[PDB]
């Protein structure tokens, strides 16, 4: 009646909505800042001295 | 040596006193040549500069 197995399981699923926090996380923080630095590359371009 | 704004006041000053048409030949004249100097030397820089941004903004290698 005492086996682990019960325990276990429960820490794959704690384990994986961990892993789950750390992606969206870290995603979102990237397209952040891609986005932000894409809006100065944009300004830049529009200050060109060709005319 | 001079600046390229220098320049256009330059050859600015050089057209309006001419325009007049109240100097010696020897003296209008004499001043002619100095304008296509600078209208050839402000030219030439303005060569250099129009195609360093064409290198620069194209996918130059």
């Amino acid at each position: 009646q005492q086996h682990p197995q019960l325990r276990l399981a429960r820490q794959q699923t704690m384990l994986e909505r961990l892993q789950k926090r750390m992606s969206f996380a870290l995603e979102n923080q990237l397209k952040r800042t891609g986005q932000q630095q894409q809006r100065l590359t944009q300004r830049l371009n529009q200050q060109n001295p060709q005319p | 040596p001079a600046s390229f704004e220098k320049a256009l006041s330059e050859l600015e000053q050089i057209v309006t006193r001419l325009e007049s048409g109240d100097l010696p030949l020897e003296e209008a004249l004499n001043e002619f040549e100095r304008g296509v100097q600078l209208a050839r030397q402000g030219q030439a820089k303005l060569q250099q500069a129009e195609q360093r941004v064409q290198i620069l903004l194209s996918d130059n290698e």
